[PDB]
């Protein structure tokens, strides 16, 4: 039914440099976005929910904003700690189809 | 007619919408075997 | 008759497109053929199982396919399903017998099995032996489909995910349907029967291949049509049979014209007893 | 250069009386419910008598018939079908006056199709296909006969729970004033046990000669509608069918069909009962609970 | 005290069935949400299945038929058997709770790799 | 005996053949009550 | 069509509002996210699910928050059950004094209504219909 994919698929950049990041669904989501990193190996942690409120552990460095189809992230200063891929998807409506994922990696 | 006669109810209309229709019909016959003993009886009540 | 052709082939079909095996003009004695316990299931609910060789049929299909194995006990007279509705659907007084098979672990493909496709969705029921060949689309949503995926919308072919990982209730079931139709046309595979000749104005039993009856089998006397299996009198009863090797035309009468009687004196008075026998020319004397 | 001329129209009086079934009866008054064509009822009757080329192609969804009455049989077989081109497997049944064959595969039919032939050809070659046959050889009536029209062929395709059975009724007749008269019993011929439903079809109109060099005569043909009617059916001392009376055509056949008699005397019957339909349904609700 | 345990999975051969087991502690397993999602080694996240409270098990359609379901309340545990084990079904699978619009799914369980290649 | 009053066959030995004793025999007990039935209206009748 | 003229005893109008496309979610039967904290259909619900679109009212450009849907709950639903606790869940050994935290939650949360959702995801008015039959 509902398919959700990235805007962007492959984002690129070096330490310290901005990262923008569109998450956009087939039709308006509410309340059903969420800000992961899952980093290469590791376990998949939960860092930013509903887009306003910072978690304990995250830097203020990092941003969300939006209210609707689309939601925005901004990363002001990437570090070493940020190589990961952010997936945010559609658990409302299965089948849950898979979006295109925002693979962020230092140079 | 409005009597039973061991039936679910004595309406005929509602079985048809009870019951998955190719039983539904049998569920119908059943009323359609009561009330035809209803008519014999009354026939040969008439007669004699 | 090929025995072993229907049941143990080496690969099946899927139910959108399900291979028929149809049976007809040989000698078939399913007694040694249904005594073997090699199907898995195989559920008959109003019709015989077992005596196919006494009371044959003219036709027999077997329609092989693979669908979803909780739905193959639910194939009976009264019951509905996804398949029941789309794929496969039957009559309200269906003739035949369902067989099922596990083969989870031997129908699935390396690269994903797409070889099984099935109908999604469909508004209204199917006609007997019809298969949903027409490319229109079922509509959920206000939008229009276009003909193509989209809100609250679906292709109807979809492709059955048939994996080898499936639980035992659900494992993907090769089923074969075996159908025929009764009391339309002279059934011509029997069980290993022997025959016989007949007699005249003696009267017996005649058993023509179903069709049961008792009298006698005298001379036909009337011009019938070459086309003919049978005729009937006034009376709503088989008048005439025809010999199915031997092409000759008889009548039949039915026997023992009456019934018994006892005509006695009183004991008191006499103990000898005759008896009638009512309506009957005498045969035993 | 193809156009089509109008669509005819005939009345069928008495035609389409055949046996139910294989069982034979004799001097019985049967009634059974049967897919038949109502008497006096309307047939189209198509031409190809003097660019004046015809493609009348009919629906199979309940039945029809087809009569032909000419000497040359110029029309030999029928395509079945959907759209008969490489989506569906489609149905080519063709009889040569000595044979039947049918075949359903992926020929690929002209976008004019039709009969031609030469050296005195609907496909260029055949596969991706199942099913094929051929009938065993039968004798037909070749004897050739001048002057009017002399010979009546009368076919039918019946779907009794998906096999297709198909009856036929070849007789001399002698045409009079281009109005069919007659009255006769149709036998069944073959049964296809397939199990395919077919949606329409499309005569075959050939051109013989003894693009430019394809000639032809003059043809035409009926075409009835079967529908799911009552019939009775009176047997003589022989047991062929001598009458056969509609059960819904006019109040008279009602009563034969009903008293199960084809010699009514006088009185007052009956035969069912009247009812005005439910014209509407009345629900309702208070005013503005 | 909370914690989410792991047990099932090796090198057996292709078609042989599995059972893997999920031991959690500290929460409810009859009231809450859960659901089963296999990885592939160097690849990103992959959904399976899940299961709802109150007996209702849903998979994805390639996945239809996949799991068989059971719970032990001795000591809180999930078990869940496959049949005949599929090749390319190698990957580490987690067993997942999920808190839905409150927060989704912050810390995630163990997972185990199990490899069932010829 | 045309009318089966909901058989699945008429000939006497189509029932016992295809079904189970424990089925067919009720089959064919309910049968022969239809046909008792039709024999107690016509004797009812007929002596009227 | 025969629902004109049925009688039932007794008939369950339920009125509430949630977000666009969950009223197809409400059948009898089906289970979700709903139908385990909030209102589950009984496994013989015989009667109908309406809903129908206040977009225009029932949003606020600011954002309407007073629309609330409960997430947790101390056992499953049973066909028709009303359990309407305030009192704050323990899942753990810490006291929940009346104010949030991890295993102290208050079971409601607010509804985004807003009119930027889509037509399959605004606030429906929705009213489900169950009729009682002895």
């Amino acid at each position: 039914d509902i398919v959700m994919t990235q805007s962007p698929s492959s984002l690129s950049a070096s330490v310290g440099d901005r990262v923008t990041i569109t998450c956009q669904a087939s039709q308006d989501i509410n309340n059903y976005l969420n800000w992961y990193q899952q980093k290469p190996g590791k376990a998949p942690k939960l860092l930013i929910y509903d887009a306003s409120n910072l978690e304990t552990g995250v830097p203020s460095r990092f941003s969300g904003s939006g209210s609707g189809t689309d939601f925005t992230f901004t990363i002001s200063s990437l570090q070493p700690e940020d190589i990961a891929t952010y997936y945010c998807q559609q658990f409302d409506n299965l089948p849950w189809t898979f979006g295109q994922g925002t693979k962020v990696e230092i140079r | 007619l409005s009597s039973n006669f061991g039936a679910i109810s004595s309406v005929l209309n509602d079985i048809l919408s009870r019951l998955d229709p190719p039983e539904a019909e049998v569920q119908i016959d059943r009323l359609i075997t009561g009330r035809l003993q209803s008519l014999q009886t009354y026939v040969t009540q008439q007669l004699i | 008759c090929p025995f072993g052709e229907v049941f143990n082939a080496t690969r099946f079909a899927s139910v959108y497109a399900w291979n028929r095996k149809r049976i007809s003009n040989c000698v078939a004695d399913y007694s040694v053929l249904y005594n073997s316990a090699s199907f898995s299931t195989f559920k008959c609910y109003g019709v015989s199982p077992t005596k196919l060789n006494d009371l044959c049929f003219t036709n027999v299909y077997a329609d092989s396919f693979v669908i979803r194995g909780d739905e193959v006990r639910q194939i009976a007279p009264g019951q509905t399903g996804k398949i029941a509705d789309y794929n496969y659907k039957l009559p309200d007084d269906f003739t035949g017998c369902v067989i099922a098979w596990n083969s989870n672990n031997l129908d699935s493909k390396v690269g994903g099995n797409y070889n099984y496709r099935y109908r999604l969705f469909r508004k209204s029921n199917l006609k007997p032996f019809e298969r949903d060949i027409s490319t229109e689309i079922y509509q959920a949503g206000s939008k229009p489909c276009n003909g193509v995926e989209g809100f609250n919308c679906y292709f109807p072919l979809q492709s059955y995910g048939f994996q080898p990982t499936n639980g035992v209730g659900y494992q993907p079931y090769r089923v074969v349907v075996l159908s025929f139709e009764l009391l339309h046309a002279p059934a011509t595979v029997c069980g290993p029967k022997k025959s016989t000749n007949l007699v005249k104005n003696k009267c017996v039993n005649f058993n023509f291949n179903g069709l049961t009856g008792t009298g006698v089998l005298t001379e036909s006397n009337k011009k019938f049509l070459p086309f003919q299996q049978f005729g009937r009198d006034i009376a709503d009863t088989t008048d005439a049979v025809r010999d199915p090797q031997t092409l000759e035309i008889l009548d039949i009468t039915p026997c023992s014209f009456g019934g018994v009687s006892v005509i006695t004196p009183g004991t008191n008075t006499s103990n000898q007893v005759a008896v009638l026998y009512q309506g009957v020319n005498c045969t035993e004397v | 250069t193809r156009t089509q001329l109008p669509p005819a129209y005939t009345n069928s009086f008495t035609r389409g009386v055949y046996y139910p079934d294989k069982v034979f009866r004799s001097s019985v008054l049967h009634s059974t419910q049967d897919l038949f064509l109502p008497f006096f009822s309307n047939v189209t009757w198509f031409h190809a008598i003097h660019k004046r080329f015809d493609n009348p192609v009919l629906p199979f969804n309940d039945g029809v018939y087809f009569a032909s009455t000419e000497k040359s049989n110029i029309i030999r077989g029928w395509i079945f079908g959907t759209t008969l081109d490489s989506k569906t497997q489609s149905l080519l049944i063709v009889n040569n006056a000595t044979n039947v064959v049918i075949k359903v595969c992926e020929f690929q039919f002209c976008n004019d199709p039709f009969l031609d032939v030469y050296y005195h050809g609907v496909y260029s070659s055949a596969n991706n296909c199942t099913f094929e046959y051929v009938s065993q050889p039968f004798l037909m009536d070749l004897e050739g006969k001048q002057g009017n029209f002399k010979n009546l062929r009368e076919f039918v395709f019946k779907n009794i729970d998906g096999y297709f059975k198909i009856y036929s009724k070849h007789t001399p007749i002698n045409l009079v004033r281009d109005l069919p008269q007659g009255f006769s019993a149709l036998e069944p011929l073959v049964d296809l046990p397939i199990g395919i439903n077919i949606t329409r079809f499309q005569t075959l109109l050939a051109l013989h000669r003894s693009s430019s060099g394809w000639t032809a005569g003059a043809a035409a043909y009926y075409v009835g509608y079967l529908q799911p009617r009552t019939f009775l059916l009176k047997y003589n001392e022989n047991g062929t069918i001598t009458d056969a009376v509609d059960c819904a055509l006019d109040p008279l056949s009602e009563t034969k069909c009903t008293l199960k008699s084809f010699t009514v005397e006088k009185g007052i019957y009956q035969t069912s009962n009247f009812r005005v339909q439910p014209t509407e349904s009345i629900v309702r609700f208070p005013n503005i609970l | 005290e909370v914690q989410l345990l792991e047990s099932g999975g090796g090198l057996v051969q292709p078609g042989g069935s599995l059972r893997l087991s999920c031991a959690a502690s500290g929460v409810t397993v009859t009231s809450n949400y859960m659901s089963w999602v296999r990885q592939a080694p160097g690849k990103g996240l992959e959904w399976v299945s899940v299961i709802y409270s109150g007996g209702s098990t849903y998979y994805a359609d390639s996945v239809k038929g996949r799991f068989t379901i059971s719970r032990h309340n001795s000591k809180n545990t999930l078990y869940l058997q496959m049949n005949s084990l599929r090749a390319e079904d190698t990957a580490v699978y987690y067993c997942a709770r999920d808190l839905r619009e409150a927060g989704g799914m912050d810390v995630w369980g163990q997972g185990t790799t199990v490899t069932v290649s010829s």
